[PDB]
């Protein structure tokens, strides 16, 4: 337990720098993964981050649904969509028999107003066979805590055939009060490929 | 802001597909 | 290959100014 | 007791992740924070970042004061102004009562020069109560140590009226040497909402 | 040992918070690193991920050697080149005698295709004195372990009469069996400055 | 998605980054 | 090939806001 | 009869180059008139000058309302509109008293197809008092005869009670034969400003 | 003789105004008429105009392929190519039985050097019948006299068969003397269509 | 008695066609003439001529002085100064001896406002030996009649020695009354070139 | 909005820096 | 004007108009 205790702690670190869970994540944008723009919810409109150059006003900036497959989580590097019900079609890196899936949100030791009341709450993830299938195949029904961690795992539904995907749908029903947007800050999916 | 109704161009979104296969990883 | 010269063709070195004008973003 | 080790190193890793200090910062851009362009000292100028594409050369590169509100503290991820003596105005997301600063900076041992001589040295911060006020509100005169920790954290003076603050100026009297510049790397903000 | 544990995981995250290793790397990019691309392979050219604004394609991306000097490691986040046989030459940012070299590659257990085939095997470290030196002193021979870990350090020749250098040139001979590219996650450049 | 077969998108613009001037700020 | 990649064709549009060009 | 010979070719030359009539045009734009592109019928969609750059196709091109009011009328130099209805509104660069319109259009000898029956037969002029005026004060309704000039003038209808405009309608009801679209040259606007 | 005078420089005018020959010339771009790039010679380099905006040099400016074909013939609006031969490419405007080429170039007495030794001598007028055709039907041979009118016209040669073409090549063979280029100000041509 | 009106009419137009004078035009741009902007008067800023692009306003459009040596002389097409009194510097195509200077104004008959009060009125032409010479050899002093022709040309002065020059600056004393700005359409240089 | 993006009107300059172009 | 003599300032460019679906209106 001298020599023990220091395994431990590099066991941890190694975990933690194998983006904090040493799965595959399909969705990641830089690894393969790609949001189908063309099938998500409108993005809320803020119109509050103007970008300007030279004194000249050029484009107010707001985050797209690809921020949710990037790993950067600082508070603000989140895609919102108006309401509590949000939809988002991410097409993942390679086919595969989704097991697991991760949803990473700010603590709320981190959230200027003292809250992640933006958090979605209610959601269920979806199966995808084709881009144009509006009813997908039921993947599973979760509740992100708000009291739980930051980073919160869910484990996938077994389908009875050995069915593959590379589309995903997730589908929020509702968030932790926020009466105006709700916000996504990563979304992971993990399996195992074909 | 450079009046009271600025013709402040629709937010920019650059989007990113795959059309073939994975990227070098 | 590289830049075949070391003069800028642009005068001043731009900055992207980023300035909140209707409160917090999403977060 | 090997519960207790993984329950030690889990905790730091936890805390790690949530900014390394588990603490809102106000400051922060994509959390709400914004650089008052207008009330900064002139960036110090290199012209040696040469940024070219087809061979043409376009611009030189130089970080602007929007990276002292941004996480990424490599090497080189600062801002720098002329001289020894220089100032930053942060405009706050929220209105809040400051409570702490924090001020970020490269270790030693990773610094090229094998110093860290543009560090800044005295400093003190500010509370404005609106872009045009002159004369603010001493928050607090701090040291940076530059034989301390990489991240150092200052703590705001207790005054009789507790008057609160949405523009924080962070004035920098000297570095540690450096005859030609001095570098910030990051700049927190900490404290509670109103 | 309670309190003394904590101070081992404390002093294990400093040096996980300083690059990993806690020693300079002049060939990072926003330290002072730069690519000298005509010294360079030619970039994989895959044309699959199409970047579009306001549904107008605009082109393919690919990660240009730029990103071997830069720190994000995700998959993905490397620069690949045609072929197990390639080089790439990087300016470094001070004058120094170079001491080790590491080299970064992501780990089989986050690659989709679950392997890290990509990776680079055989490789070797040359140092030159001038930009069109075509061929330089060599610093050291190495072989990045696929079995390894992610990040593997690599200790430089010892010389009696150290010579300083400011350019690396770093040839890959071989990878780890991918019939078509061969990534380059990081790669970085330790040693001591000149006075 | 490409409009049509073979469609002759340009390949990736490089920005390339050279040091001219020494050390940038660190 | 023959698609455009823009959709509409870019119409410079002019107009007058404050009276006469020097004729 | 030799001096009598030269002062006749010399006085069609003056009025030769003074824009063919030695009349104000209170239509043209580089003199003032303008388009009111909301106004105006939808452009004929041809999509078959692919202007291309290094190789990349960026968009095909079509003559603007714009040309309407702008003096070369090479074949091809003309705004075209589907069908062989059409509504075209110029803002004059003066708030005038309409005395004549003159409508120009490509001789035949000049028509690759070998007839000019795109252009317009049936046409009338209607003054509008302010923009968003749906119908207004008819001017005069004329025909454009086929077989005679390329350009031709037409008398305005005399009002009892003298009426200002500065907005000019132009109706197109019928063409010369063309089953796709009807081209406009040029279309000019003459009169006494107030 | 007055009446008689007027309608002798009238028709005269009528003739000049349309494009000073009354034809139809199905090589106009604004016409229909298109340039192979791919077909023609490479453009002298001067780097003389240098364009620039806001003191930035942006291009050097040259004439391209395209203003053989546009009405302009102002001096300096042509095309010029290196040595004094060259090869020009039109696709026109639709298929037609070529009748007769008209050769456009500047006069002496519009020149600078007092001269139009850039003009081309001699040249001949091929027909294709495909773009991937290498050598086509001859059309004609003919010589622009430097001592005649700014506007020539060169009767195509008579052929039992009439075959129709949408493809012309125009090969300069020698110009007039000058030791670096050759300009070709306007090339057009004339025929009945199918 | 025919043919002789036939080839007057002709001669008129090919007079007319060789840009109406039959002269060179070492001013013209297209031919080599070029506008020292640095070396000129103040645009008169109007701030009316609103280009935008899908609803978007980009810029102000006004005419430079570069259209001072542009062939379009449509109402509109003409470079205003400020006031009454303007300069305007031009680089000729090549070292001629100025011999005549054509300047041309719209008629008053295609005006919108019924007068060509924004005309030049009176002027002077000096030959400069670089740009950057304060005060050059006056090469003569004229005025452009409202009651004249559209195109105007004036001969140059007769001076004693034929020096040469390729800059020519044209000096605006005043206008026919605008009170804001006066208008230049087209103003041409002529001579012959040294051998 | 009717105040223009571009503070200053635009205006491409032509400069002839090494001779005569083709005429 | 141009920086130095080693300045790469580009040649025309060259906006290529080609007839791909027939005549235009005319
Ligand atoms: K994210
Ligand atoms: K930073
Ligand atoms: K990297
Ligand atoms: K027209
Ligand atoms: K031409
Ligand atoms: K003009
Ligand atoms: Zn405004
Ligand atoms: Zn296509
Ligand atoms: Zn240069």
């Amino acid at each position: 337990t001298e020599a023990q205790a220091r395994a431990i702690v590099n066991s941890a670190l190694k975990l933690y720098s194998q983006d904090k869970t040493g799965m595959v994540d399909f969705a990641l944008e830089s690894g393969g993964g790609s949001i189908l723009s063309t099938r998500c919810s409108e993005t809320y409109e803020t119109k509050t981050a103007l970008m300007s150059l030279f004194g000249i006003p050029l484009w107010y900036f707001s985050q797209s649904p690809r921020v949710v497959i990037q790993p950067d989580i600082y508070p603000g590097n989140c895609w919102a969509f108006k309401g509590s019900q949000g939809y988002l079609v991410v097409r993942l890196s390679m086919m595969i028999h989704p097991a697991a899936f991760t949803l990473e949100h700010i603590p709320k030791t981190l959230s200027p107003t003292g809250n992640i009341s933006s958090a979605p709450k209610d959601f269920a993830v979806y199966g995808l066979e084709n881009e144009y299938q509006e009813e997908g195949q039921l993947l599973g029904q979760f509740t992100y805590d708000q009291d739980g961690e930051s980073l919160q795992m869910f484990q996938a539904l077994k389908r009875p055939d050995d069915t593959a995907f590379q589309i995903v749908e997730l589908r929020i029903f509702s968030n932790w009060g926020h009466p105006e947007y709700t916000c996504l800050y990563r979304f992971r999916v993990h399996g195992e490929p074909v | 802001p450079c009046c009271s109704h600025a013709r402040i161009p629709r937010t920019p979104y650059l989007v990113l597909s795959y059309v073939n296969g994975l990227p070098p990883v």
